């Protein structure tokens, strides 16, 4: 299925919602949200299922 | 002061050809064209292919 994905959420109007959605794009786009990626899924099935 | 310029202060111009240039460059991370070597959190990472 495309274009879905997981998002932090917040109280309806609060202001905060730009800061934290700026500051994930900085995270992505520099190089360190992958590493957190591959901590937790480095895509080791070592038996097949 | 008295009688302005004689023959001249300075050659002209010193300013180095193409040089000082900065550019910013965006980059899919496709084997074995770029490939991230090293992998440290905090400091950018380093780009081999």
């Amino acid at each position: 299925v495309a274009d879905r994905g997981y998002g932090i959420a917040l109280q309806h109007g609060s202001p905060y919602r730009d800061v934290f959605s700026q500051r994930i794009l900085e995270l992505q786009q520099n190089g360190d949200m992958d590493i957190l990626k591959h901590k937790w899924w480095p895509k080791n099935g070592q038996c097949d299922l | 002061p008295v009688t302005g310029l004689n023959g001249s202060l300075t050659d002209k111009k010193l300013e180095n050809n193409m040089r000082g240039v900065v550019l910013r460059v965006v980059t899919v991370l496709e084997e074995p064209f770029v490939m991230v070597s090293e992998n440290v959190l905090g400091k950018p990472k380093k780009y081999q292919g």
